């Protein structure tokens, strides 16, 4: 028969474990009830649920697709349509840290392309692939609304601003072996933790997130120039 | 067969399964019959072919005492297997694809 | 008249004569109209020919006889009303300014969807003296397929009225002897009518046969 | 014109995101002012404020809110029961160069929270959603914390300030899709479907989220609502112009010294903003720039004095967009940047409609050949014609945005495009690596 | 029933209120090219093949989604150069990635794409680049083979499997040029 996409196809099709164990499904249903409860329509929770399963495993699996389909009353190939549509829903085992270099036009020519090339040569791993240690998964991301901080490198969707090839190489080296260098704006955590956070099941009071130089640039210029803030009533 | 004004060609396609491939690509004509008692030699068939699989030679000596014997099948119409060729049921040339065959980039 | 002559109503995209291979494309409805009445300033010598024909024929007689005038692809067709055909043919042949002495024949064409006008007879006339030519078109219903025979005016129409009869059943009333000329006299039906089947046989092949083209699927 | 900080004024303070700091600067006073007035009163207040949309559309916010049917007074029967109104705050920010919303949310999310509460009261929406892209996880955490604090402080839930208003605000972390920023794709993703734009009509104002009346607003406009509820309308109108009143964030980025977010009145020319930033990267000159994100037609030095407001950019053939102000200097190849933007659009096209889906693929391949040595003279004509065949023909405005860089870059730099035919890109990438 | 007058090209007709421009053109005998439109499916306006020029509208309007309105003036590819250019550009974009499979394609001869590319397409290709490719064919069931390269992503199959039959076991998947009708997994 050989139904569906061929496994060797581009944009790896959903693959992996067929079904979750009973305990895994019990925990997943416990979380999914809370996720469903917060929307007027059940299906509105499909994206968070796809994140939730993406936390149970390192990536979207047929088990996760089936779980979401059963939870929402949808069929498989309805959940899959939404799942394959979004980029954050990775489709291969992701390492402990997803390092995505913003290779969009601005960040790319501000240095981002050089950053990506340097990381590819350093980890010896192409974008989208995972390091043999399984701790870093190199990727290239589109604009992340941190252009003023270009070049910007994301680690599990936490910012690292003004990254140079040496800085990024040091960052990936630290992530792979030992201490993860703190994000310039954000608190770094494992990929599973971020996946759970996207589901809205993680404590929102995380540390970090100082405004940074670029965000303040305008205010600092206004003060230094003693500029009338605005137009007092 | 589509272009034949006299309905003198009968063709039945079939899949080129990896176990038995006769032509590059997905389809090959496994049954191919020309009813030469209906052929008018117009040449619309060859002008119709998109692969040049069908040509018309200069050979003309052809006649039979039997009506059926003049319905020439695939075996009678296939060109003789030349030097360097192999039996039709074999895989495509290594590192080659249907586009390569049509572009003419194949060799014995 | 004065409206476009629809000879067939074609519905569905891609010229499907039936329900169609792909769903959802069969809802188009495109009537197949032949070229309609031409605006009066006809091209070339057609204007002169028509003016002379309308002068020789009385205004009332002209209006009663000439059902329509068409100029298509720089060719002039005159839809001549049945019954009046011999009069206009005589006028065309005899009038010195018209002098269409050479009638090239009669051609039958069948329009099974053209209500009341299924059978058309086409008379290509040529005037060698003026180096002109025109065509007359005479329509007749399938119910009363009668047309006035031009034997007195154009003897060459003999055998043509016969061929056209043999192949369509147009009766060409007044013809000296309207007998089948091509088909045997015992033959049943009129072959070139669209309703008459092609009458072919399947083409024999080893293990298969191809039905005649009229049975197999077509797109128009 | 002065670089007016209003939203940015708190920043540089310790922990400005907290509710305490927000209150220390008249925080949630605007919400009280809103609740003191009628919902239609708030709608008219914002309409007179002239607050135009802060996403790419630029449409008047007041009119957009007014379009919601609310059965004001006219309640012939309860059988129809109306339909719930939904306020969706488009916290998605994925347009290239558009980095004004993420800093605002990360630093002072309570601006957006207060604005969203005010807007929901205005349109009488009992539920509101913050749709925030998932690639800004710090922003997601900050926004969730701010919403939780608002819930604790009685700003959300039921009986807000004993006003009888009820509002439950939900932070939805959307997955990675630029197209989801477009309304009716934001709604489709928020409904648990592919983030593809809907056929319009029906419009979101009548058939929005869950096929109910809905308004989608960019975070910037919502966050600017409270600052106008306080300070009155005349204060807001005292900035910008009659057709573009107020203040906006400009995301100076690229080959500019001191890049960052500059809060300025509308219509401030790029010259003033560069002067404040210290001009283009030292040792180079302005080559081109995007007034809004990549979706907006490129502009060059000749437009350096054009006011950055909707009317001005329209008069120049561009769109103000999200005020992304991406800046690129002589060292950058326009073909290189446009190729990367085309690659982004191809990667981001939802694939629904033939024009965008196929034309972006074709244009990306053409630009790949141009940057390499495989360029051809007819390649430029093909680029322009394909862009024409995409612009105005695609289902949503993403196709138009993809075509815009190509058309504008061709119009302004056909010379450079031709120069690429001579064997590829002459420019050395290292020259533009911003050290 | 409410009836609205309308002008398509130079001709004028009246149709029931709520009629789509493509349906009015069909009734009038004007053949507007169309792939995603289907009379029995709710209009989706995806393929953009049915674009026509409507007076008072800057952009071309997808006739398959534009409801007829009174006094509206519409010019198809037969009487509007802009509409013809839009339709032919859409056809070209529809054919750049299409496989050169007509001889081996089962739909050959009965293919709406072939017919509408003949009637509304460029005579020859401008596309000299690499075509998008998929493994073909792939079975989505015991009965139905899927050739994703020939797919024009008109969504007629998915829209049928959702609206008409309540069996949405196929859906559009992936994104952008990679988008494809699929079943997701072995199901
Ligand atoms: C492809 C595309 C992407 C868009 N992305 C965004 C976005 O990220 N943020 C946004 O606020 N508006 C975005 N928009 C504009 C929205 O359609 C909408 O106008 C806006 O979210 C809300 O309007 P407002 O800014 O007037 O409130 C996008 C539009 C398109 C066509
Ligand atoms: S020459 Fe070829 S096309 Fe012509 S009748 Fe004979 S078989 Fe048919
Ligand atoms: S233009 Fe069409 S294909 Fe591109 S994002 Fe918009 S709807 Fe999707
Ligand atoms: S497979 Fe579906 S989407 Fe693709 S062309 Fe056929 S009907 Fe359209
Ligand atoms: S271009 Fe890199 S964050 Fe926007
Ligand atoms: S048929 Fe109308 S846009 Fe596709
Ligand atoms: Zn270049």
């Amino acid at each position: 028969l050989e139904l569906g996409q061929r496994p060797d196809e581009a944009g790896p099709p959903i693959s992996g474990p067929a079904t979750y164990p009973d305990d895994v499904t019990e925990s997943l249903r416990a979380d999914a009830e809370q996720i469903i409860a917060r929307y007027p329509d059940a299906r509105s929770a499909l994206l968070p649920l796809l994140h939730l399963v993406q936390a149970q495993d390192g990536y979207l699996t047929p088990a996760g697709i089936g779980f979401c389909a059963a939870q929402l009353g949808l069929t498989e190939a309805e959940v899959t349509a939404v799942a394959t549509f979004y980029s954050m829903y990775r489709r291969t085992p992701t390492g402990d840290y997803l390092v995505g270099v913003c290779t969009n036009t601005l960040c790319a020519i501000m240095g981002g392309d050089a950053i990506l090339e340097a990381l590819e040569d350093h980890l010896g791993v192409h974008p989208g692939q995972t390091t043999p240690d399984g701790r870093v998964t190199l990727e290239h991301v589109e604009c992340n609304a941190a252009c003023d901080y270009a070049p910007v490198v994301m680690v599990n969707w936490e910012f690292y601003d003004n990254q140079t090839p040496s800085s990024a190489r040091d960052l990936v080296d630290g992530l792979r072996s030992g201490s993860p260098p703190p994000p310039t704006r954000g608190s770094l955590c494992t990929f599973r933790e971020t996946a759970r956070t996207l589901a809205g099941l993680t404590d929102p009071n995380a540390p970090g997130g100082a405004p940074g130089a670029a965000t303040l640039a305008g205010l600092r210029l206004a003060r230094e120039r003693g500029m009338t803030a605005p137009t007092p009533p | 067969a589509w272009a034949c004004p006299a309905d003198a060609i009968y063709v039945e396609g079939a899949d080129n399964t990896a176990d038995e491939r006769y032509s590059p690509g997905e389809r090959y004509g496994r049954v191919y019959q020309i009813n030469y008692l209906r052929c008018i030699g117009c040449g619309l068939c060859i002008e119709a072919c998109p692969t040049r699989a069908l040509t018309m030679t200069t050979e003309y000596e052809m006649a039979d005492d039997n009506r059926a014997d003049l319905i020439w099948g695939k075996d009678k119409l296939l060109a003789p297997l030349q030097e360097g060729m192999q039996a039709p049921p074999h895989d495509m040339a290594p590192g080659k694809t249907d586009d390569d065959y049509y572009l003419g980039n194949v060799t014995p | 008249g004065d409206e476009p002559e629809i000879i067939a109503v074609r519905r569905g995209m891609f010229g499907n004569r039936d329900t169609g291979d792909t769903s959802g494309y069969g809802r188009l409805v495109r009537p197949v109209a032949l070229p309609g009445s031409t605006p009066r300033p006809y091209g070339g010598y057609f204007d002169a020919v028509m003016d002379r024909l309308a002068e020789v024929l009385g205004e009332e007689r002209y209006a009663m006889s000439i059902e329509r005038v068409v100029v298509y692809r720089d060719q002039l067709t005159i839809e001549v009303s049945r019954v009046q055909l011999p009069a206009v043919a005589s006028v065309l042949r005899d009038d010195p300014d018209l002098r269409f002495e050479l009638c090239l024949g009669v051609s039958g064409v069948h329009y099974p969807e053209d209500t009341g006008r299924e059978l058309h007879a086409v008379y290509p006339l040529m005037s060698i003296t003026h180096n002109r030519r025109i065509q007359l078109e005479v329509a007749a219903p399938d119910a009363d397929p009668h047309i006035p025979s031009l034997y007195a005016v154009y003897p060459t129409t003999d055998w043509h009225e016969r061929e056209t009869y043999d192949f369509f059943g147009i009766i060409f009333d007044g013809h000296p002897s309207l007998t089948r000329i091509e088909m045997p006299d015992d033959w049943e039906g009129h072959p070139q009518r669209k309703d008459y089947p092609l009458g072919g046989i399947p083409v024999e092949y080893h293990g298969a046969q191809i039905p005649p083209p009229d049975q197999r699927r077509s797109y128009s | 014109t002065p670089l007016t900080p209003v939203l940015s004024r708190f920043w540089d303070e310790p922990e400005p995101w907290t509710l305490e700091t927000y209150r220390r600067h008249d925080g949630y006073q605007g919400l009280q002012r809103a609740l003191s007035m009628g919902p239609d009163d708030v709608i008219a207040f914002v309409k007179d404020s002239g607050l135009r949309g802060r996403g790419g559309a630029g449409f008047p916010t007041g009119t957009k809110w007014s379009f919601i049917p609310q059965e004001r007074g006219d309640q012939p029967a309860g059988g129809p029961a109306a339909k719930p109104h939904y306020l969706v705050i488009n916290a998605d920010e994925s347009e290239p160069g558009t980095c004004k919303d993420i800093p605002l949310l990360l630093t002072t999310p309570h601006f957006l929270v207060e604005g969203a509460i005010i807007a929901a009261y205005a349109i009488r929406a009992r539920h509101a959603f913050i749709y925030v892209r998932g690639e800004v996880l710090p922003v997601l955490r900050r926004l969730q914390a701010a919403v939780a604090e608002a819930y604790a402080a009685g700003y959300l839930g039921t009986d807000i300030m004993g006003s009888g208003f009820d509002l439950d605000l939900i932070v939805h972390a959307g997955a990675g899709a630029y197209i989801c920023g477009e309304e009716t794709a934001l709604l489709d993703s928020l409904e648990g479907r592919r983030g593809q734009p809907r056929l319009r009509p029906p419009f979101p104002a009548v058939a929005g989220l869950y096929a109910c009346p809905t308004v989608v607003n960019n975070v910037e406009s919502i966050a600017s609502v409270p600052p106008i509820m306080v300070n009155g309308v005349d204060w807001f109108r005292s900035m910008g112009s009659e057709k573009s009143p107020g203040f906006t964030l400009y995301s100076l980025s690229g080959h500019v010294t001191r890049p960052g977010q500059y809060e300025a009145p509308l219509g401030i020319t790029l010259r003033e903003l560069l002067e404040y930033a210290g001009g283009v990267r030292a040792g180079h000159q302005l080559k081109f720039w995007t007034p809004g994100g990549s979706s907006t037609p490129l502009l060059t030095a000749e437009h350096l004095d054009v006011p950055l407001d909707y009317e001005g950019m329209a008069s120049v053939g561009s769109m103000l967009g999200t005020k992304a102000l991406q800046i690129f200097d002589e060292t950058t190849c326009v073909v290189r940047a446009v190729r990367r933007w085309t690659q982004f659009y191809a990667h981001e096209s939802c694939g629904k409609c033939t024009p965008c889906r196929e034309g972006t693929y074709w244009l990306a391949q053409i630009y790949a050949r141009l940057e390499n040595g495989a360029g051809t003279e007819a390649d430029i004509d093909k680029l322009l014609d394909i862009s024409d065949n995409i612009f105005g023909k695609s289902f949503c405005a993403l196709g138009d945005g993809a075509a815009s860089p190509i058309m504008s870059s061709i119009k302004h730099f056909r010379d450079e495009y031709v120069a690429h035919l001579d064997g590829g890109c002459p420019f050395d990438p290292h020259a533009s690596t911003l050290m | 029933v409410e009836m609205v007058s309308l002008t398509i090209d130079d001709h004028e007709i009246s149709v029931p209120k709520g009629t789509l421009l493509i349906r009015a053109a069909e009734l009038m005998g004007i053949q507007i090219p169309r792939f995603c439109d289907h009379p029995l499916l709710d209009p989706v306006g995806a393929c953009r093949q049915c674009l026509v020029e409507v007076e008072g509208q800057r952009k071309p309007m997808a006739s398959c989604t534009t409801t007829v309105m009174p006094d509206m003036v519409v010019r198809t590819q037969f009487t509007s150069e802009a509409a013809d250019k839009a339709q032919r550009g859409v056809m070209e974009l529809l054919l750049i990635n299409h496989p050169l499979d007509c001889p081996i394609c089962d739909k050959g001869g009965e293919c709406p794409l072939q017919n509408q590319a003949m009637s509304n397409g460029r005579p020859e290709t401008r596309f000299e680049d690499v075509k998008r490719t998929f493994p073909k064919p792939i079975s989505i069931s015991s009965q139905v083979l899927l050739d994703r390269e020939r797919c024009v992503l008109c969504a007629r199959c998915t829209r049928f499997s959702s609206q008409i039959a309540g069996d949405p076991f196929i859906d559009l998947m992936e994104r952008g040029a990679l988008q494809q009708v699929g079943i997701g997994q072995d199901k």
